[PDB]
C-alpha cells in the first residue's frame, strides 16, 4: 500500500483531528472531531445509514444527529468514539495503514495519566503501530516557531497551557492549564446570542454558533471603550446569513466573545485570565530567564485568531511586566496548525529516532513505559 | 565504516546536517561542530579537535571549526 | 600549534580564573570558575545541551543551572571539576595545548598540602605539562608592585594573606591566613539584602548580589558617621537595574559590606579584622623592618576596588601603629589582576628556569617534590 | 469588659491564625488566615452579606468566595486585609478589648523589615495597645520545648528557620531561612493529583487539597523502596470521601507531598532541603556546640504532623553527621501549637516587663524603635 517509513503525525488536541505525514507542511486531514448518532428511527428502506458518521460527514448530516466530541477539555471520555475517530483518521481520510508506519500523538500537560496510558495501549494493541509517542502540543508550538527559547501559550478547544521552555530546557515547575478555551467560548457565545434573541440550544445549532465565533468576532484591544462604543452606535452590528434562511446581526456579542478569554469572571470560573497567566508563569520562573521570556513569547495554537489579539495581549503584558522591557507577542499566521507542523518537524529529526516507544519494549514493562521513556 | 561514518540516519554526518538544516535553533557553523564531537566522534575514522575521543591529542596543523576524515586516500 | 616555549601562567586563587602568557601585560583569559550542571530535564530534541557548563557560558545560563564554585577558600574540593576547570582553560578560552608549554600555578599560603600535590598531580599526569610551578600569591603580588621590600595584603575571593617581605627575604613565622573573603561577603550581603526585602536564594541570585556588590559598594571611612548618615537622609540610596525588571535601592547595605571585612563581628567569625591582622603581621617581625613595612603596605589584590579603602586602612592602621611613621598603603589601580601579572614577571625571569618542577624530576621523587623543590 | 491587664499573644505566622491569653495552656481562637470576598452579584434581597468573610466563617461559604491568604511566606502582602483579619480577631474571636492589653506578635527572622515596622504602626495606631513586641517564631518554639539550648525547626505555612541557640544565645550569623514549606506542597499536592486525575483549580478547591494533605499523608522512611512499594502493590491506596460526593483514591501522592519538602527538585525550587538546612546550620555553628545541638535538635512548628518525619529526619542526619553523635530529634506531640505555647510563657515571665515596646516610647522615636529594643 505505502512504499514508505514515514511517520504519522496524529494530533487531536481537543477539538479538531489534523493528521499527515512527516516531513510536511500542510496537515493533509483536518476534520471536525465528533461522532455522529441518528437520535430517531430511520424509515428508507435501502439506504446505507449506518449508526456512526465521523468528521466532516458528520456535519453534511448534522441536521440528523446528536453530535457528541469524544474528547474534552484535552481528557478523552469515551474510548469507543476516539476508536472510530481514529479508524476513520488512519483508514479514511488519510488513508494508509497503522501497521507499517510509527505515530506521534499529541495530548496536554497535567493530563489524568489513563488518558496517555490507555492511549498508547489502544495504538499498540488494536491498531499495532511498529513505534508511538506522547508529544506535548505546546512544546511541539515552539517547534513550528523555529526558537528554543520562549514561553508558549496556544490555547486549544479545550485547554491552554503557557509552558515556559528556555534553551532546550523546559521549565515543568512553572507549567500551568487553565481549562478556559474556545469550547467554553462558544458556550457563553450561545448565551449572550440567547440574550440577544437568537436561540440555539441543539448541538448542531452550537456548531452554528462555533461558526459564527471562527467568522464573525474581534478582540476588543479596549473593552471599556469598545463597549462604550457598542452602546454608542450601530458601526459594530453585523449581519451573519445562518444556513438556510434568517440572518442575525450581532453587535457586542462580537467582542464579548473573547474577552471572557481575556477575564473569565464572565464565564464565572475562578481564574486570572490570560495575560495573568503568561505572567505569573513568567515570574514562577528564574530571574535570568525573563526577557528571554518576554522577546519570545509565542500564541501560535487555536482560538487566536481573532484580529488583534496580539495588540491585547502585548498592551496587557506591558502593563504587568516591568518596563524596559521588549513584549514581543510572537504571533506567526500559520497557526492553529503550528502544533502539527511541530510534529512534522520533530517526526522528521535525525535524533529522534532512539526516543520512539516501541513494540517489544512496550510489551517488555507493560503500559506503565511511557511514564518512564517519554516525559 | 566511512560511508557507515557519513550516511547513517541515526550517526551519519548528513543525517546531522539534514537535522540542523530541518530545525530552526539559531544554528551556525560552530554549533554544527559541536553536535558532530558529541554524536560522530565515538566512531574511530572520525577526527576532530574539541573532542577527544577521536581524537585525546592536540595534533598540529589540525585547526580549530574544522574536522579530518581519514578516507581511502 | 604553537611555535613557542612561552610558559603558562593559569591562576584561579579562589573565584576567578584568569591565565595567560609570560611576559605579558593584561591576562588572555579571564572567566569566572563555575561550573553548571542542568539541574531538571530537558525536553527539546537535537539541542546539543551538554551536562557541562564551565565559565562565563555558564552565567549565559545561570538560569537553568546549579552553579558550583570547585575551589572554596583557595581549597580544592572536587577534583573532576576542577579538571574541567582546567580543560576548558587550557583548551577553550587560552587554545593551547598544555605539552608544549611549561606552568605556573597559584594557591594560598597554610594551604592544605593534597591541594599543591594532587594539584601537581593533576599537572603532571593529565595534561602532561613539561615544567610546573606553585606560586605563592601574595608574593607574586609584591612582584607587579616593583618592590622587594614590604609587607602583602590581597584578600582574594576565599583567602586573605598579609605576607610581609623584608629585602627577598619572606618572613614565614609572621604569616597570617583569615577565611573572611569576598564570598563571605556576598553571603553578608545578601543576608542584609533579604533584611530590606529583596530575597536572594538561588546560587544565579547570589552571583547577582555579587555583580550589586562589584558596581554599588563603598568602604565608609568613618562607619559610626556613616551610618547615622545613611540613618538621617536618602543622599546614599541608590537604585540598581536587575537583570529581568524590578530595580533595587540599597542604603546603608551599600557599605555595609566592607565593614564585615573591617569587622567580622557582624558576619560573627571570630577575627580581628584586616586593619588588626596587617598590625600583627609587623608586630610578629623584627624591629628594624617595621618603617619598610610601613612605607611600602601593598594592597593589590582582589575585594580592594570598593573606593576610599587605602583611606580606611591608612587611617586605621596610623591608629594603631606608633607615631612618626609614614603609613603608604599601595594601592595600584591595576590590582585585581596584580598576581597574574607578577605570574608574568617570574615566569619571565632568567633566574627561574632552573627552579621549575620539571618531568623526570616528578617522577624521580613522587609527587612529594614539590615539598623539596618549590618552597 | 477585662478586670485583669493579661497579655495577648496573636500569632500569625503565615497561614493559621492562633491567639489567646498569657500563661495559658491551650490557644483561645484557633481560625484560618483568610479573607473571603463574593465573586459575583447577589440575589437574594434581605440577606446582609457583607463583602468581607474572615477566619472559618469563610470556610462555612467558601463555595462563592475568593478565598486570599494576606499573609505569603511570612510577607504580609495586603495590610487592610491583615487588619480586617486582627479586627476579627480581638474583636470577633478572642472577645476583648485591645487598648488595655499588651500584645506580643510572631514574624519570620530574615523578614523584609517593612513588615515588623508597619506591623508595630497598625497596633499602636490604629488598635492602640500600650505595649508590643516582635516575637521570633523559632526562639518561642524552643521556649515551648522548656529547653535554653537547641536548633529549632519548625516550617510554618510560608517559612522553616533552623534557628541554633545555645545556652541562651543565639547563633545569628548561622540562621537560614527556606522558602519551602506547606502552602508550596499543597500545590504540589493539587499539581499531582491533577497528574492522578483529580482536577483542584479553585482556591476552595486548594482548601480540600489542604486538608486532604493534613489527613492523609506520610513522610516515607526510605523514599526509593516505597516508591516501587507504591508502584508494587495497592496496599498503599487510600480513599478519601471529598465534599459534597465523589470518593478520591490516593497512592503514591500520599507520600510525594512530603518527600517535597525533603527534596525540593521535585518542586524546582533550588536548595538542599529540610535535613542539609539543618546540618548545615550546625556547620555554620563553631565546633564545641554541636553535641548539644545533636542532643536538643527540635521539631516543633507546623507541617511535621507527618507520621514518622522523626523517623526521617533522625536518620537522615545520622547518615550526614559523624558517627558517635546522639542525634535526638525532639518532636513534642504538642506541635503545631508550641509557637503559640512559648508566645504564653515568654509573655508570663518576670524578667520580660522591661522588654516591652510602649507607647510613649514608640511615640519618642517613631516607628524605628523595634530595631533598637527588639532585636
Ligand atoms: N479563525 C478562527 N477564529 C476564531 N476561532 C477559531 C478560528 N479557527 C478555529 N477556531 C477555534 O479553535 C478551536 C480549535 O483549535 P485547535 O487548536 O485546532 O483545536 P485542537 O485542540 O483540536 O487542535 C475551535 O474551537 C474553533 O472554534
Ligand atoms: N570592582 C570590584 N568591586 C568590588 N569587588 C570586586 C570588584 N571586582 C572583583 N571584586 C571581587 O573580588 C573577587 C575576585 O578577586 P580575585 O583576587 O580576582 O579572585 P582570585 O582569588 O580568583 O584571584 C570576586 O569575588 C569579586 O566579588
Ligand atoms: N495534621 C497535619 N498534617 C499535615 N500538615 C498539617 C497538619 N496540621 C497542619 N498542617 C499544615 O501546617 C500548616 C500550618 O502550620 P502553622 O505553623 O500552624 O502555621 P502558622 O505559620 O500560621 O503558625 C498548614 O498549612 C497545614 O497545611
Ligand atoms: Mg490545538
Ligand atoms: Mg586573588
Ligand atoms: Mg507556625
Amino acid at each position: 500500500d505505502e512504499d514508505e517509513t514515514t511517520a504519522l503525525v496524529c494530533d487531536n488536541g481537543s477539538g479538531l483531528v489534523k493528521a499527515g505525514f512527516a516531513g510536511d507542511d500542510a496537515p493533509r486531514a483536518v476534520f471536525p472531531s465528533i461522532v455522529g448518532r441518528p437520535r430517531h428511527q430511520g424509515v428508507m428502506v435501502g439506504m446505507g445509514q449506518k449508526d456512526s458518521y465521523v468528521g466532516d460527514e458528520a456535519q453534511s448530516k448534522r441536521g440528523i444527529l446528536t453530535l457528541k466530541y469524544p474528547i474534552e477539555h484535552g481528557i478523552i471520555t469515551n474510548w469507543d468514539d476516539m476508536e472510530k475517530i481514529w479508524h476513520h483518521t488512519f483508514y479514511n481520510e488519510l488513508r494508509v495503514a497503522p501497521e507499517e508506519h510509527p505515530t506521534l500523538l499529541t495530548e496536554a500537560p497535567l493530563n489524568p495519566k489513563a488518558n496517555r496510558e490507555k492511549m498508547t495501549q489502544i495504538m499498540f494493541e488494536t491498531f499495532n503501530v511498529p513505534a508511538m509517542y506522547v508529544a506535548i502540543q505546546a512544546v511541539l508550538s515552539l517547534y513550528a516557531s523555529g526558537r528554543t527559547t520562549g514561553i508558549v501559550l496556544d490555547s486549544g478547544d479545550g485547554v491552554t497551557h503557557n509552558v515556559p521552555i528556555y534553551e532546550g530546557y523546559a521549565l515543568p515547575h512553572a507549567i500551568m492549564r487553565l481549562d478556559l478555551a474556545g469550547r467554553d467560548l462558544t458556550d457563553y457565545l450561545m448565551k449572550i446570542l440567547t440574550e440577544r434573541g437568537y436561540s440555539f440550544v441543539t448541538t448542531a445549532e452550537r456548531e452554528i454558533v462555533r461558526d459564527i465565533k471562527e467568522k464573525l468576532c474581534y478582540v476588543a484591544l479596549d473593552f471599556e471603550n469598545e463597549m462604550a462604543t457598542a452602546a454608542s452606535s450601530s458601526s459594530l452590528e453585523k449581519s451573519y446569513e445562518l444556513p438556510d434562511g434568517q440572518v442575525i446581526t450581532i453587535g457586542n456579542e462580537r467582542f464579548r466573545c473573547p474577552e471572557t478569554l481575556f477575564q473569565p469572571s464572565f464565564i464565572g470560573m475562578e481564574s486570572a485570565g490570560i495575560h495573568e497567566t503568561t505572567y505569573n508563569s513568567i515570574m514562577k520562573c528564574d530571574i535570568d530567564i525573563r526577557k528571554d521570556l518576554y522577546a519570545n513569547n509565542v500564541m501560535s495554537g487555536g482560538t487566536t485568531m481573532y484580529p488583534g489579539i496580539a495588540d491585547r495581549m502585548q498592551k496587557e503584558i506591558t502593563a504587568l511586566a516591568p518596563s524596559t522591557m521588549k513584549i514581543k507577542i510572537i504571533a506567526p499566521p500559520e497557526r492553529k496548525y503550528s502544533v502539527w507542523i511541530g510534529g512534522s518537524i520533530l517526526a522528521s529529526l535525525s535524533t529522534f529516532q532512539q526516543m520512539w516507544i516501541t513494540k517489544q519494549e512496550y510489551d517488555e514493562a507493560g503500559p506503565s513505559i511511557v511514564h518512564r521513556k517519554c516525559f | 565504516i566511512i560511508c557507515d561514518l557519513i550516511e547513517n540516519n541515526t550517526n551519519g554526518i548528513l543525517a546531522m546536517l539534514d537535522e540542523e538544516c530541518l530545525r530552526p535553533g539559531t544554528v551556525t557553523d560552530e554549533t554544527f561542530l559541536e553536535k558532530l564531537n558529541q554524536v560522530c566522534a565515538t566512531h574511530q575514522h572520525f577526527e576532530s579537535r574539541m573532542s577527544k575521543c577521536s581524537r585525546f591529542l592536540n595534533d598540529t596543523t589540525l585547526p580549530h571549526s574544522c574536522f579530518r576524515i581519514q578516507h581511502y586516500a
